[PDB]
RNA sequence: AUACAGUGAAACUGCGAAUCAGUUAUCGUUUAUUUGAUAGCAUGGUAUAACUGUGGUAAUUCUAGAGCUAAUACAUGCUAAUCUCGACCCUUUGGAAGAGAUGUAUUUAUUAGAGUCUUCGGACUCUUUGAUGAUUCAUAAUAACUUUUCGAAUCGCAUGGCCUUGUGCUGGCGAUGGUUCAUUCAAAUUUCUGCCCUAUCAACUUUCGAUGGUAGGAUAGUGGCCUACCAUGGUUUCAACGGG
């Protein structure tokens, strides 16, 4: 796709030279916001836009990198992961079944599968409630 | 006298001591006297006077010079106080241009509402001179780059009229008609540099048409001749010499820009006068441009080599020998590539030209290039 | 939040606004002129705003023609015309060239008048031109 | 606007009234810098109370590292010198065995320079390079071989640099913080992670290594040549039991 | 009122501006000397 | 001390007026103050305070009237001048005719910001920039927009020098101000855990925002903090939701 909205989607200020000839018309902007990853081929030769993504959008990653299992993908560009971590209680002195909800903005770099494990880090706050961003599934 | 001027501006009984009114308007005094006298002339009526035409003429000259704000506003009030028929549709433009909120697009738009009447031309030229009188440090720059670019929305006759208006105070054709100029005034010499800056600004704003006015071009030549006159009339206390070096560099770079920008329907058949002035500029030291940033000397020589018409006034003097000498210096700078391109352009535009003088210049150029283009060791750009 | 601004076209009049921590912001209202820029070879000029044709979120602004960010324009073409025929010696892209004798150009606003108080246009050229002519076709 | 939760290396008792001196804004952080009031009143006892501390500051008398700075709560902290013309003294004030601020007594030719770990380096404006060290000495024009976590020798009379010091294996380092505070030595190995928790590791006579985060430590110098005379005879703080054992031996 | 002191202070402001510039743009050159030394080194 | 010179009431100006707990990031914000760097007209006008007076009013720290006069209060406003290439000389460590170059604040568009040869000593050319883990980072150039920002109309102590004794030109110490950057001190948000009892609380949130994505507005900014447009989500027997 190229549009889903009345407005236009475009990488801001990374434009081509609109006089001379190049076979891209927009230099798709490379970035990596850290964490030692190699840049993805979908970002080098991709087609989406995603201003909340950490590979073309202008948001940065650092801080709290955590993991979990994907259970919910039904929203728009944001998936909910399951940090299924066991807790401890001073009453029982045993272990118990616990998990919390963590939503994370999915990126269309690689596909959005229901069930995989992701490695997501703390970003500048993309929305009202979601705080992290997908850097790698 | 300041109390007398204030009392005569308070008690408004005009046409009772109006005997020396136009003589005082054509005479000189201080600025504290000039502000009160322009306030009195705006408080009067000027319909029937000793000479109402002379009063309007002094008002136009005051709104021209004006020191860019105050007498501009006072003379605009005087011009509205005169017979201002067909100007109530431009009184908003006059008040805006005299005011310090002179949005230049707004002034040229309110005049474009007052257009098809042509009764705003003298006021617009005086407003252009007021906006051109801005002086020094980046506010003057932000105003001048606005003014010289925004005055391009005007008539094709009125642009040459404003150029002649700049030409008027420092034309000096009666001074330079006999041999050259002999009187040196630094205050008028600075106005020559102001005319040079305004002409370069107008050329850079509109470098296709450029609007040639012949007396303005000859006055620019007279300013460059006054620069060479001061250089031969060295004033070695040398504030005047520094001013003359500031005038001649910008003057040569401006005179090269007009020819090299228009280059098709300008530079009329009287090119021998400009060739004589360039011969006077080269007779000091023809090879004084051996640097790579050789400004306007190599540009005029290369433009005369490029445009095939100018070879006649080129070969009038021996100037191709001068360009070949500056090219054939031993340790010549990176302008040697422009000199070789000049040889390429002057081979098929002088050796394919009229045989009497242009082929003679081409023969001299080929004789220079046979025994003077030996060290071809340009180890830089392979292009 | 604070009050809306909804700045209009014609008769420049700007509120003086001091905000949180210095940062003097220019709440411009009723913008009259605009600085626009050739996006492929870089020349900018102050240029007189005519109207706003497109709004990318609400056709209430296509009705009332309110100046904001990201609203496609048709503005003046005359100072770009004077430079285009006064320094070239040509006096003339092809679909940009088609917008010459129509008396209107096409561009977009990025600077917020309720925040910065400026007025910026970039002359759209290429796939921007293609998408925005398709947006003109989407309206019409 | 108040205090008494002061950093306990200030030798501050509890029954000295309630409030402690709040360090005003200056070169250093509050947690690792002592003010001139807690210096001149209850660190070397040249004064008695704040009134006469104000007297001996506005007597044009004190000169923290080249200049007067009449301010009681002035945070002249680590690696500075405090010269006084009367009492002949120069105090480079550094860390020590236990963690508090040891005074020195420094002569003039060692008192006419300090040194500084660089905190960051950039290019300031108009093409000019840009160096800032730990005390806010934003200094233009270094030598171009600039690293970060790196020691520059500040001339301290005119505020330029007089000498440059790199950092690698086999040249001294001195810790400012952590549990191992005020300790020297640099000879094990130069390990680096990413994301911190790395140190230039620390020697001992028994090869005892102390590894902290690299923001705390910085170079003094090299073997045989440190640029500061060191407190209490090069204090490495072996042991109280080893001290009593050496007491029983000799 | 124009005093002997006021134009003295104006003169001192002139001297301070010209002295700051005539130290700054020379310290630029003494930095460029070390940069040229390292450029001949590398 | 015939401008002023000591103290100096009054007044203006300047400055200052569920605690949640541990807990990371601010490459998402501003950063007053301190501290360190940092910017080539013998000096003009308001519009007034205290005060002098006229009163009202039971009265208030109530006041109106007119006469006054101050600025570091308000509002305008300025001086060629230096760095490159320097052919030639006369030897230079120069001085030179002149071919030249010229700040800052806001906004947008960019663009850059990636194996021989030997005087065995020496040379013979090799690559442009500051980094973090990471950038549209730091920084430099053009184009104009600026309801046009700043680039000192300020003060105290001495007041020394150059000699062409002008009444010249210079010159010290430091008080305030002021552009930008950094520091320091802060704020305002943000990542991870927790506390009162409950299934005689099992469903809770898209009521008139619920939860996302795209644009716009608000923002000091990341950000439904809101607007429209696209999607119909999200939470939960894990003790959620509600109540004590």
């Amino acid at each position: 796709t190229v549009q889903s909205e009345r407005a236009f989607q475009k990488q801001p200020h990374i434009f081509n030279n609109p006089k001379v000839k190049t076979s891209k018309r927009t230099k798709r902007w490379y970035k990596n916001a850290g964490l030692g990853f190699k840049t993805p081929k979908t970002a080098i030769e991709g087609s989406y836009i995603d201003k909340k993504c950490p590979f073309t959008g202008l948001v940065s990653i650092r801080g709290k990198i955590l993991t979990g299992t994907v259970v919910s993908t039904k929203m728009h560009r944001t998936i909910v992961i399951r940090r299924a971590y066991l807790h401890y209680i001073p009453k029982y002195n045993r272990y118990e079944k616990r998990h919390k909800n963590v939503p994370v903005h999915v990126s269309p770099a690689f596909r959005v599968q229901v069930g995989d494990i992701v490695t997501v880090g703390q970003c500048r706050p993309i929305s009202k409630t979601v705080r992290f961003n997908v850097v790698k599934v | 006298t300041y109390p007398i001027l204030i009392r005569n501006q308070a008690l408004k009984v005009m046409l009772s001591i109006p005997q020396v009114a136009e003589n005082h308007f054509v005479d000189i005094a201080p600025f504290v006297y000039n502000d009160f006298k322009t306030y009195k002339d705006e408080e009067d009526m000027e319909n029937e006077r000793v000479i109402t035409g002379s009063w309007t003429e002094v008002d136009r000259n005051v709104f021209l010079k004006t020191l860019s704000k105050f007498k501009n506003i006072k003379n605009v009030y005087s011009a509205t106080e005169l017979h201002d028929h067909l100007m109530v549709l431009l009184g908003s433009r006059n008040t805006d241009v005299q005011k310090l909120a002179l949005d230049a697009l707004l002034a040229y738009k309110n005049p474009t509402l007052n257009k098809y009447r042509d009764n705003l031309k003298n006021l617009l030229d005086d407003t252009l001179f007021k906006d051109e009188i801005t002086t020094f440090l980046t506010e003057n720059g932000s105003q001048s780059i606005k003014a010289e670019d925004e005055k391009v929305v005007m008539p094709y006759v009125l642009r040459i009229f404003f150029g002649r208006a700049q030409v008027p105070p420092t034309s000096g054709q009666k001074r330079s008609r006999k041999i050259a100029v002999i009187s040196v005034l630094p205050n008028f010499k600075k106005p020559y540099i102001n005319d040079f800056l305004s002409l370069a600004s107008e050329r850079l704003d509109y470098n296709y048409f450029f609007g040639n006015s012949h007396q303005i071009n000859s006055s620019k030549a007279t300013l460059k001749t006054i620069r060479r006159m001061t250089g031969f009339v060295n004033i070695v206390n040398s504030t005047l010499s520094v001013l003359r070096t500031n005038f001649p560099l910008h003057t040569n770079s401006v005179l090269q820009p007009l020819i090299y920008s228009i280059a098709m329907a300008y530079y009329v058949l009287d090119t021998e006068s400009t060739e004589e002035v360039h011969l006077r500029k080269m007779a000091s030291n023809l090879r004084q441009q051996g640097l790579k940033c050789l400004s306007s000397v190599f540009e005029f020589v290369g433009n005369t080599f490029d445009w095939s018409t100018s070879m006649e006034d080129i070969y009038a003097v021996v100037v191709k020998p001068r360009i070949s000498h500056f090219s054939d210096e031993n340790l010549q700078q990176p302008s040697s590539l422009l000199r070789l391109f000049l040889y390429w352009a002057h081979n098929p535009s002088l050796y394919q030209f009229l045989y009497y003088d242009e082929f003679a210049t081409a023969t001299a150029l080929m004789d220079t290039i046979s025994n003077q283009h030996v060290k071809e060791a340009v180890i830089g750009p392979i292009i | 939040g604070r009050q809306p601004a909804n700045t209009k076209i014609g008769a420049k009049r700007i509120h003086s606004v001091r905000t949180r921590g210095g940062n003097k912001k220019y709440r411009a209202l009723r913008i009259e002129t605009g600085n626009f820029s050739w996006a492929s070879e870089g020349i900018s000029k102050k240029t007189r705003i005519a109207g706003v044709v497109y709004h990318p979120s609400n056709n209430e602004l296509v009705r009332t023609n309110t100046l904001t960010k990201a609203a496609i324009v048709q503005i003046d073409a005359t100072p770009f015309r004077q430079w285009f025929e006064a320094h070239y010696g040509q006096t003339l892209e092809s679909s940009v060239e088609s917008q010459f004798s129509a008396g209107r150009l096409y561009a977009c606003i990025s600077s917020r008048p309720g925040q910065s108080g400026r007025c910026d246009g970039y002359i759209l050229e290429g796939e921007e031109l293609a998408f925005y002519l398709r947006r003109l076709t989407a309206k019409k | 606007l108040k205090r008494l939760a002061a950093p306990h290396h200030w030798l501050l008792d509890k029954l000295s009234g309630c409030y402690a001196p709040r360090p005003s804004a200056g070169p250093h952080k509050l947690r690792e810098s002592l003010p001139l009031i807690v210096f001149l009143r209850n660190r070397l006892k040249y004064a008695l109370n704040g009134r006469e501390v104000k007297a001996i500051l506005m007597q044009r008398h004190v000169k923290v590292d080249g200049k007067v700075r009449t301010d009681t709560t002035y945070p002249a902290g680590f690696m500075d010198v405090i010269t006084l013309d009367a009492t002949n003294e120069n105090f480079r004030l550094v860390y020590d065995v236990k963690g508090r601020f040891a005074v020195h007594r420094i002569t003039d030719e060692e008192a006419s320079y300090k040194l500084g770990k660089v905190k960051k380096v950039q290019l300031g404006k108009k093409g000019v390079p840009y160096v800032v060290t730990h005390d806010g000495r934003t200094i233009r024009y270094p030598d171009p071989n600039i690293k970060v976590n790196d020691t520059v020798k500040i001339d301290l009379a005119s505020g330029k640099i007089t000498d440059f010091i790199k950092f690698d294996a086999g040249k001294l380092v001195y810790v400012t913080g952590g549990r191992n505070l005020g300790r020297i030595g640099t000879i094990v190995h130069k390990e680096r992670h990413d994301g911190g928790f790395d140190l230039v590791h620390i020697k001992d006579s028994l090869d005892n290594t102390f590894v902290t985060r690299l923001n705390n430590v910085f170079v003094i110098g090299e073997q045989g040549k440190p640029y500061i005379s060191l407190p209490k005879g090069k204090g490495i703080k072996l042991s109280i039991a080893e001290e009593r054992d050496r007491r029983r031996a000799q | 009122l124009v005093t002997p002191q006021r134009l003295q202070r104006k003169r001192h402001q002139r001297a301070l501006k010209v002295r700051n510039a005539q130290a700054q743009r020379e310290a630029a050159a003494e930095y460029a000397q070390l940069l040229a030394k390292r450029l001949s080194e590398r």
